[PDB]
């Protein structure tokens, strides 16, 4: 019953904005650290951004540094990825995944294995 | 006939599913058991459940 759902994708114009909602059912998403992932057609899965279980530690990718914003609502069991100043390079299907701390130290900038992969939403940027 | 520190495994995230039935992922290091058995195989994704 551990389900992750990606909601909020669509076709957007470059320079616009969009919001993603990752929904968790059947388990507590507060205890899990969440990191979004993208796999464009012909491209491998590159890390979007990672947020810890407590939300006090945030990871970002230099390709979307200063453009993609991550926030989580542990009360509502949802993690939001806010995207601004979109580019056609971001046209990819997006997954949100949950996993624990892989090592010592609080930040999770190092990638690791991911437990629950959602259905995913494809966000297309083209105009 | 040994000591196993399961906190090494659960706090390393070089793992996907900690599907522990009958025990909690964080309690194995605290408890003592008679004998442990390990099995291994490689499967597909959707069939993990």
């Amino acid at each position: 019953q551990v389900q992750l759902q990606e909601s909020g994708g669509g076709l957007v114009q470059p320079g616009g904005s969009l919001r993603l909602s990752c929904a968790a059912s059947g388990f507590t998403l507060d205890y899990y650290a969440i990191g979004w992932f993208r796999q464009a057609p012909g491209k491998e899965r590159e890390g979007v951004s990672c947020i810890s279980s407590s939300g006090g530690r945030t990871n970002y990718a230099d390709s979307v540094k200063g453009r993609f914003t991550i926030s989580r609502d542990n009360t509502k069991n949802t993690v939001y990825l806010q995207m601004n100043s979109l580019k056609p390079e971001d046209t990819a299907v997006y997954y949100c995944a949950a996993w624990e701390a892989s090592r010592w130290y609080c930040p999770l900038q190092f990638s690791a294995d991911f437990s629950s992969w959602g259905q995913g939403t494809q966000v297309t940027v083209s105009s | 006939n040994c000591v196993a520190d399961y906190s090494v495994l659960y706090n390393s995230a070089s793992f996907s599913t900690f599907k522990c039935y009958g025990v909690s992922p964080t309690k194995l290091n605290d408890l003592c058991f008679t004998n442990v058995y390990a099995d291994s195989f490689v499967i597909r994704g959707d069939e993990v459940r």
